[PDB]
């Protein structure tokens, strides 16, 4: 079984904070004013434990009958999901009168089409039927959809909060892990708890002995396959203090043995050389701009050589003010 | 438990006379269903604006108590089909329902520009065999993608983004029939946040009026999803890049903030940044369009916002 | 006659017939012994033998001929879109199981799975990739996939923790070079001194390209009589690649500066109908690789070749791009 | 007819220069059943179409100049009903899928299968392929490896750079550079001898192929034009004759060199409508605006190569735009400025 | 109703003149104020400023600037915002992009040249333009269709190359031989399968010194006639 599902929070008390939502939609409840609503955010803030929480306050005995849990990535379809929701609304119980909640997680997945054909079918059922859409990012669905829906944003774990799951997990699995490891799971991850767990099982599963050996950085480096901090910053140390032909030679090396794109060796090397100390604002103004045109430029295609060459200029033309 | 009724829904506008922006498209309308005879219209402008709730009134006021069976909506990108949704319009046409001699059935047709030809061609048939008993309105967010022969027949009607008085004026009615206890900077900051989306801010309004109860700035920017104006303006307005780059980092893009929320906000802030001339200020808007514009192709990372912020510091320096 | 492209004819048929790629056989060897077949990444240079290896290995799991109907191969990069490649991995995977014969399971171990082949994942879109992984663990059970790609990286991590990974290292020249020369002897193909060595330049190592390279100049040898061997003016004519006497050329017209002669030679070049992102590329690799100019002549040179292939990418005026090209850096 | 089609070669012993591409016809046509895909590029008006023809003839016969034209009618995705002109024979097909805009991918994959299923094999002469969309280029590659035993594909472009990897894969790359002068003069001296045209020197010939630049097609509707003007009697005086658009664009090049002033822009924006009006393409019009500037005797290098850097940036901005006007415009002020 | 037509024209006036961009203007009327007179009739703005930004006296000039200056610079500006315009009415419907069209078509170029309207705002003229330019593609590709079999050019290719000696071989002759010209004129259409209306649309592709509008008036009408008679008085290939 998947460690994604183990471990999630069940109740309010596992969720770290945003109570504020929780009181916010119990007092739309109590009022009469319910909307159709929206949570968006990094999974495993508890999106579903509140709108699960929420339903089973208003409805409690009833709630497999008021309440249909779907999920958009189930890819059955956009006409059988279609025919569940009319069937589910269509299904009156004169002995249980009262508004039917929908959820649907992961909404972010589905297509522009059948993003709009599910406004649609909210409209025709706003009548007796409230929809609550779950989606990791907000920006990645329809403006028409998004309007219809109140919006209510989920902020990502504190990393004191992801080392204390991490650590319940550890010690639930009998996992070992580095430090190193450790934080370089958290930065990749990025306040994503799925990540975390995934990447977890993956490196017991690829352990040889999952029980007296220790996860290090380069085990999470390569299951995650991202770039190495070593290698961007080898990279990085030849491009700025080797000459024009070595720096070319080191670039086009690392990248292709170690299969590492132009853009993520351009966003690992922005990334290190944010902690950089410069002594002059127009090295950093020029960095910056000439990086983000060669990773436009790339976005569009392009000769791969020439980018690489042109990142090696930038780099260096930009480091020539101190 | 009772029934749902949301603010947003609740104050939508039923009557021609609920409408408050585009004085001259609701004159317009309104004389027609003041003259009766509801001649086939095409209603045009930007997406999200809702130009179908103007006609949906137009309809209400038109036939009234007839407006459950005489009113047919559809969608010309339907993915039922196109064949599918004529043979609908086709049946609605068809059946026999009774009317004053004034009025007439109206069909509703959205998105109508992404009909191509032909198709366009049979709805102008259809429209033509039942034109005196259906009148077609039809929605579209570029009008010269209709066809000539479509448009001729039809009285164009064009409708814009409502502006910050309309959304004021709107939010003023609900706060006064909610009794809603409120501040001048909590709705300036609604409407600053929502740049002539009414549903937007009807929607912000009943939120920020539960979390808090009282409508004030800070109240109204921590029930906003978008990230808070004063630290866009703290990382625009920053002198030294470093310090930019610094509070984008700490307070936007660890924060959970998408590029497109930054962006957007960047560019709400920059229009109203008093303290800067007009031409620093385009020439801040411009930039922020670019990376704006690279954003919505696909790229959307963090090294776009920090040469965003890199050219913003370089124009600001002159 | 039973023609063929030579990439696919001459494909190792098992995994002992890899050459260089010694860690990543010999970890699938280790895998294929244990009885269960794990998702598989194989990822490196192009033209390593990523599609050899795994084709290789679905001959020692299944048997020739169980393997075609055991094997569904798509390309994600040349079809049409997300859903077509998930529309056709989901018929695959409904598809009944091919009963193996008697023969096939006593020669073969036979999985009860099927293995779906993926080439060029990696430029997929990371919308593309979660449906693909969504697709994977809908029929994890039966399917097992092989996502072949150049660079790792440009997998989401939610898809690559699912895969066993396999770095495949860049053949080194001289096994390259002898493998083209091992195919050109077996199809009889006359090859002058450096002829091979210059189809390796012009491929970049690629062996792949390389073959179909090599594949092209025999069949344009046959056109031209005589039977004479092919020269390396013939392979830079079908690769599409700039003499270098040109590129000389250029370089010392715009070494001169003068306006007028450099506009009057990339007038008179624009006429022989050479593509000029060649010539970009070529211009490219003559100076960053030039020992006779200085850091900054190089930092400046490389911002201009970038600019002209950006603007050459959106499909522009080649004789004017061209033109402000070669003008900028005569001013260097 | 003109002289420019009346005296096309018809077959591949007809053709006079780039002898060593004729002797690759040649072998090529020797065998038939083996032909590979072709992909002809080069520059305009050098005799790629003529070539293509010719070879055609060659396996086929004279019977491929036996050309009927038709219109084929393609139901697409939501009704969506077009018109493609196909010039057809009893042995080949002539298509342009670019005149369908972005609607190739769609008419080249029903029209490719349609043929394949009618059939050794039929030759399809596919124009303009550079300027095809990348759909459009993955489903010709499509065609290509499903249809190889039926249809054999020969595509001409200008330019190769578009072309995909993949199709250039699977086709025999043929490279047509335009023919020197020398041999620009023989065939028009050729053309004068069979039309019984006087002519003083030939210097003449050598003028109009150096006025043609390298373009043979230009050169002979050049040569028929002053021989009209000049009643069949070409003198060591007679002007070389330019089209109507080349002369409205090198009076405006020397009105934009002369003043430099916003009515000097207004009225330039005026000659601009009126050359976009008539059928002129707007990259046209910038590539010859730009090499007319280029020629002025009176501008210095700093100038010329503000211009050409210039004519860069609104080249990209044309092939990334929708209305000409707004860039040629804009192009047109940068010089102007650059100049003062 | 009229007013309608008229809204365009007191936009662009409005836009463009110089006081609301001055310090004090701008507080008056800010950025806000611009963007809105914008997207007040969003269809034609850009159309009418780019029209009318050549026809001010610029009051904002920089000092050391010339008008020159000022309008390439709202060129250059305009020329973008037709680049973002093309993206947004694309496939693509990036219709979240407006307000930065709306600066860089009408607010940017007209704060570059502000000042007073040196004449009367004209109303866009690539409207027109626009159309007249797709009628004559449509000319043209008939035109080709028609001789596509007789000539080995593209439609653009027919249009730069064989319409000038098409004009000498097609119009020339009746100007020096009058009505004696008729049968190498019409023997000419024969081998092109040229009708008498491809000889009427191919006459008006040219421009300059090449225009053949006073030509063809000058033609005698005998002539005319007697070409017309002629040619529906005998069969054509087809
Ligand atoms: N006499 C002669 N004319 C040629 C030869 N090659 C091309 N031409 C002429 O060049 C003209 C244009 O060639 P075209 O078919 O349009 O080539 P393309 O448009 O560049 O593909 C034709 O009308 C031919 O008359 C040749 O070898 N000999
Ligand atoms: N290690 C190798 N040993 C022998 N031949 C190889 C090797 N790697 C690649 N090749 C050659 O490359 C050709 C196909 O390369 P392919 O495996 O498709 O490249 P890729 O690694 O991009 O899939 C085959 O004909 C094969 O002979």
């Amino acid at each position: 079984l998947p460690w994604v599902e183990k471990y999630r929070p069940e109740t309010l008390d596992e969720v770290y904070g945003q109570n504020e939502v929780i009181t916010t939609v119990r007092k739309f409840v109590d009022e009469g004013k319910l909307p159709h609503l929206l949570f968006y955010g990094p999974p495993g803030t508890g999106k579903t434990s509140t709108i699960v929480a929420l339903a089973r306050e208003i409805y409690g005995k009833n709630y497999s009958n008021m309440v249909l849990e779907l999920n958009a990535s189930d890819d059955r379809g956009i006409d059988v999901v279609r025919n569940q929701i009319k069937d589910f609304a269509s299904t009156r119980q004169i002995f249980s009168k009262g508004f039917k909640l929908i959820i649907l997680d992961e909404a972010d997945a589905m297509t522009n089409a059948a993003q709009n054909a599910l406004r649609r079918v909210i409209e025709r059922y706003t009548k007796n039927t409230r929809f609550c859409v779950l989606a990791n990012y907000a920006h990645k669905l329809t403006p028409a959809l998004l309007s219809r829906c109140t919006r209510f944003r989920f902020q990502p774990l504190p990393q004191e909060a992801i080392e204390r799951r991490i650590a319940n997990v550890l010690v639930h699995e009998k996992l070992k892990l580095s430090p190193n490891a450790e934080k370089a799971l958290i930065e990749l991850s990025n306040g994503d708890m799925r990540r975390v767990l995934n990447v977890l099982q993956s490196c017991k599963a690829t352990l040889d002995n999952p029980d007296e050996d220790e996860i290090s950085d380069d085990v999470i480096y390569e299951c995650c396959g991202a770039p190495r901090p070593s290698d961007l910053k080898a990279v990085l140390k030849s491009i700025l203090e080797d000459d024009w032909g070595t720096a070319h030679y080191t670039l086009n090396k690392v990248r292709s043995a170690k299969g590492l794109a132009l853009i993520d060796l351009i966003e690992g090397i922005v990334k290190i050389l944010e902690d950089y100390e410069l002594q002059n604002e127009e090295t950093r103004v020029h960095l910056l701009t000439k990086l983000a045109d060669i990773e436009y430029s790339i976005s569009k295609g392009g000769n791969d050589q020439i980018q690489g060459s042109a990142v090696i200029g930038a780099i260096k033309a930009s480091f020539e003010n101190e | 438990l009772s029934l749902q009724l949301p603010w947003v829904e609740k104050y939508r506008p039923q009557v021609l006379s609920d409408i408050v922006g585009n004085k001259e498209t609701i004159d317009r309308l309104q004389q027609i269903a003041k003259d009766g005879n509801m001649p086939h219209m095409i209603i045009s402008g930007m997406p999200g604006i809702g130009k179908t709730t103007s006609v949906h009134c137009l309809a209400h006021e038109l036939l009234g108590r007839s407006y459950a069976d005489g009113v047919l909506e559809l969608n010309a990108s339907d993915d039922r089909g196109i064949d599918v949704v004529r043979n609908q319009i086709k049946h609605f046409a068809q059946k026999k329902l009774h009317l004053p001699p004034g009025k007439h059935k109206i069909v509703i047709l959205d998105e109508a520009d992404s009909m191509t030809a032909g198709a366009q061609q049979a709805l102008r048939r259809t429209m033509e065999l039942y034109s005196n008993s259906t009148r077609f309105a039809f929605a579209c967010n570029q009008s010269n993608k209709i066809i000539e022969p479509l448009q001729s027949r039809c009285a164009i009607l064009r409708y814009s983004k409502l502006s910050d008085e309309d959304v004021l004026k709107r939010l003023l009615q609900i706060i006064k029939l909610e009794d809603v206890k409120y501040t001048n900077d909590g709705l300036e900051a609604i409407i600053f946040t929502a740049e002539g989306d009414m549903r937007q801010a009807i929607n912000n309004l009943q939120s920020t009026v539960a979390g808090h109860g009282l409508v004030n700035a800070d109240n109204v920017f921590k029930i906003v999803d978008s990230p808070h104006p004063l630290i866009v303006k703290k990382m625009l307005l920053a002198s030294n890049l470093e310090d930019s780059i610094q509070i984008l980092r700490t307070d936007l893009w660890k924060k959970g903030y998408s590029s497109i929320d930054i962006v957007t906000t960047s560019f709400r802030v920059t229009k109203n940044l008093a303290q800067v001339k007009e031409s620093v200020r385009l020439e801040m808007i411009k930039e922020i369009g670019l990376t704006h514009m690279r954003i919505l192709e696909g790229v959307g990372t963090y090294l776009q916002l920090a040469s965003m912020l890199a050219k913003i510091h370089k124009l600001n320096n002159k | 006659l039973a023609q063929q492209p030579w990439v696919e004819k001459y494909r190792p048929k098992n995994l002992d017939e890899v050459t260089a790629q010694d860690h990543a056989v010999t970890v699938l060897k280790k895998t294929l012994k244990s009885a269960n077949l794990p998702h598989m990444l194989f990822y490196g240079p192009p033209g390593t033998g990523k599609t050899s290896t795994i084709l290789a290995l679905t001959k020692e799991l299944y048997g020739p001929d169980l393997m075609k109907s055991r094997i569904l191969e798509l390309n994600a990069s040349d079809e049409r879109g997300i859903s077509i490649v998930r529309e056709k991995v989901k018929n695959f995977a409904r598809l009944t199981v091919s009963k193996p014969s008697k023969h096939d399971l006593e020669n073969y171990p036979c999985p009860p799975y099927k293995i779906i082949i993926l080439d060029e994942a990696d430029s997929m879109t990371a919308d593309a990739q979660s449906a693909l992984r969504r697709t994977m663990e809908t029929y994890s059970g039966v399917t097992r996939f092989c996502l072949i790609c150049n660079y790792v990286t440009r997998i989401i991590d939610p898809l690559a923790s699912r895969c066993s990974k396999f770095r495949f290292k860049a053949l080194d020249a001289s096994n390259a070079i002898d493998r083209l020369r091992f195919i050109s002897e077996q199809e009889n193909v006359k090859c002058d001194d450096g002829v091979l060595e210059r189809i390796l330049d012009i491929s970049a190592g690629d062996l792949r390209r390389g073959i179909t390279l090599l594949q092209s100049a025999s069949k344009g040898a046959q056109y031209l009589g005589d039977g004479k061997n092919i020269t390396s003016t013939q392979v830079e004519e079908l690769a599409g690649v700039v003499p270098h006497d040109i590129l000389i050329e250029i370089v010392e017209k715009v070494k001169s500066g003068d306006f007028d002669e450099i506009k009057k030679y990339v007038n008179t070049f624009m006429k022989s109908g050479w593509s000029a992102a060649s010539v970009v590329n070529q211009l490219h690799e003559y100076y960053i690789t030039n020992d006779n100019f200085d850091t900054n002549f190089k930092n400046q040179i490389s911002w201009l070749l970038f600019t002209t292939d950006s603007r050459l990418n959106n499909g522009t005026n080649e004789h004017i791009q061209l033109l402000n090209l070669l003008v900028k850096i005569s001013q260097l | 007819s003109l002289w420019v089609d009346k005296y096309r070669p018809k077959s591949l012993n007809a053709l006079s220069h780039n002898e060593e591409l004729t002797n690759f016809l040649k072998s090529l046509s020797d065998q038939p059943r083996d032909l590979p895909h072709l992909l002809l590029y080069g520059p305009n008006g050098t005799g790629k179409k003529t070539r293509c023809m010719a070879l055609l003839e060659s396996i086929f016969g004279p019977g491929v100049y036996r050309l009927k034209i038709d219109v084929r009618q393609f139901v697409t995705a939501s009704n969506r009903k077009l018109e493609l002109n196909v010039v057809s024979s009893p042995y080949h097909l002539e298509i342009t899928p670019s005149d369908m805009g972005n609607n190739d991918r769609i008419v080249i994959q029903e029209l490719l299968k349609e043929v394949a299923q009618m059939e050794r094999y039929k030759c399809v002469i596919i124009n303009e392929a550079n300027s095809l969309t990348k759909d459009a280029q993955a489903a010709l590659r499509r065609t290509m490896e499903k249809y190889s035993k039926n249809i054999r594909l020969i595509m001409v472009c200008d330019s190769m750079s578009p072309i995909i990897a993949p199709i250039k894969s699977r086709c025999l790359l043929i490279r047509c550079p335009a023919p020197s002068d020398s041999e620009i003069s023989t065939i028009l001296s050729d053309v004068v001898t069979n039309e019984r045209i006087q002519l003083e020197t030939k210097d003449i010939l050598k003028r109009i192929a150096q006025a043609s630049n390298g373009n043979l097609r230009v050169s002979l509707l050049m040569l028929e034009s002053m021989a009209l003007n000049n009643e069949l009697a070409l003198k060591s005086s007679s002007p070389i004759i330019k089209p109507d658009w080349i002369i409205v664009i090198h009076k405006l090049t020397r009105k934009i060199v002369k003043e430099r002033s916003v009515n000097s822009l207004i009225e330039c924006r005026a000659v601009l409508y009126d050359l976009l009006a008539h059928c002129i393409p707007a990259n046209i019009i910038l590539k010859e605006l730009t090499f007319s500037l280029l020629d002025v005797e009176t501008l210095n290098t700093t100038n010329k190569s503000s211009i050409i850097e210039y004519s860069s940036v609104f080249d990209e901005r044309l092939s990334l735009g929708n209305k000409a006007i707004f860039h040629l415009e804009g192009f047109i002020a940068k010089v102007m400025c650059c100049l003062d | 109703e009229k007013n309608i037509a008229l809204k365009p024209f007191d936009i662009a006036h409005k836009m463009l003149d110089g006081q609301i961009y001055s310090d004090i203007g701008s507080r008056n009327f800010t950025l806000n104020d611009k963007i809105a007179l914008y997207f007040d009739d969003f269809d034609f703005t850009p159309l009418m400023i780019q029209e009318n930004y050549l026809s001010t006296r610029p009051s904002v000039l920089k000092p050391g600037q010339s008008h020159l200056e000022a309008v390439a610079e709202a060129a250059n500006c305009i020329s973008l915002g037709d680049i973002v315009e093309k993206k947004i009415r694309s496939s693509e419907q990036l219709w979240s992009l407006l307000p930065l069209h709306a600066v860089l078509s009408s607010v940017y170029p007209a704060s570059k040249v502000a000042g007073h309207m040196a004449g009367r705002i004209n109303f866009t003229a690539w409207l027109g333009q626009n159309s007249k330019s797709a009628k004559y593609y449509r000319l043209l590709q008939e035109i080709h269709y028609h001789t596509r079999l007789g000539t080995s050019t593209d439609k653009i290719g027919l249009r730069l190359d064989y319409l000038p000696t098409f004009r000498k071989r097609l119009l020339d002759p009746f100007l020096k031989q009058g009505a004696d010209a008729i049968s190498s004129v019409i023997e000419v259409m024969d081998d092109y399968y040229l009708t008498k209306e491809d000889w009427d649309s191919i006459m008006e592709f040219f421009v300059g010194p090449d225009v053949t509008t006073a030509i063809i008036k000058k033609i005698p009408a005998t002539v005319k006639s007697g070409f017309t008679r002629k040619y529906n008085s005998m069969t054509h290939p087809v």
